[PDB]
């Protein structure tokens, strides 16, 4: 029962970045995406289905606060004992001070400064990949992980910071 | 075990041309969307080239464009940064590294950023 708590808060994650976007910026299935996502490659994928959906937009910031807006919800509707596991996954995946109470705040600091970098946000290729380290899934159980896309290279960073954030929870 | 490795920078007078070229060996390349970034005394770093893990697409920054090739040799496994018509304010540390959306781990992001190769374009 401990994984179904990580898995459903992935597909909970999932849900809120995929509304978030519609509702906090005008994103739809059929929006053109400045950047497609041509591939998601998982280099341990020990069970993690991996899916591409475009929910394209325009605005960038939007579509950036937005993901911000998704993650911290389906961080304090968790559990606190549950939100106690982020810190580890903080500097497990982000190499950055831990924290269960400022949290929010550090992802905040971050997609602000990495997301809002030139060398991400003036990277414009217009098919990128997407490649994650090592991926878990329940012995029965797949970790159900979608790449939503933004078309924004920021949106896009964004939503893979929090990939590597929910990736490396499926450590478990 | 990931090592990319940056050649081919020096001096040249503007309106000159260099091929930088980029070493990689650690992982499946070919698999790899590549940049070539630069960074310049006090200035951050800033995104120049983008290759596509085959070659089909590619992308510029603004104030390169024109001037500037990305290319890659998927057999040799190496990319090349084609620099023509340099400038003096081109004089930077140049980087290859991996796509920001195709890096593995943004933990250990630095594996898949190489230690550079400097370009000093004089009047």
């Amino acid at each position: 029962g401990a994984a179904a708590s990580i898995q459903t808060t992935v597909n909970t994650l999932s849900e809120r970045i995929s509304s978030k976007l519609e509702q906090e910026a005008n994103a739809s299935a059929q929006t053109k995406c400045d950047i497609e996502i041509g591939n998601f490659y998982i280099r341990q994928n020990h069970g993690c289905n991996i899916t591409v959906k475009n929910m394209c937009s325009a605005d960038a910031d939007a579509q950036l606060d937005a993901v911000l807006s998704a993650a911290t919800e389906t961080y304090s509707g968790l559990t606190p004992e549950q939100k106690a596991y982020v810190p580890a996954m903080f500097t497990a995946a982000l190499n950055i001070q831990t924290s269960v109470n400022t949290v929010v705040r550090d992802f905040e600091n971050y997609v602000k400064q990495t997301c809002n970098s030139s060398a991400v946000v003036d990277n414009k290729l217009k098919i990128q990949n997407v490649i994650i380290d090592e991926c878990y899934g329940a012995p029965g159980s797949p970790t159900n992980l979608e790449f939503i896309n933004t078309g924004s290279s920021k949106g896009n960073c964004a939503i893979k910071a929090l990939m590597q954030l929910t990736t490396k929870a499926t450590t478990q | 075990q990931v090592q990319l490795v940056e050649s081919g920078g020096g001096l040249v007078q503007a309106g000159g041309s260099l091929r930088l070229s980029c070493a990689a060996s650690g992982f499946i390349f070919h698999n790899f969307d590549m940049g070539w970034y630069r960074q310049a005394p006090g200035k951050e770093r800033e995104f120049v080239a983008a290759i596509s893990d085959n070659g089909r697409s590619t992308y510029y920054a603004d104030s390169v464009k024109g001037r500037f090739t990305i290319s890659r040799d998927n057999a040799k496994n190496t990319v090349y940064l084609q620099m023509n018509s340099l400038k003096p304010e081109d004089t930077a540390v140049y980087y290859c590294a991996v796509a920001w959306l195709s890096i593995p781990d943004l933990a250990e992001w630095y594996d898949y950023w190489g230690q550079g190769t400097q370009v000093t374009v004089s009047s």
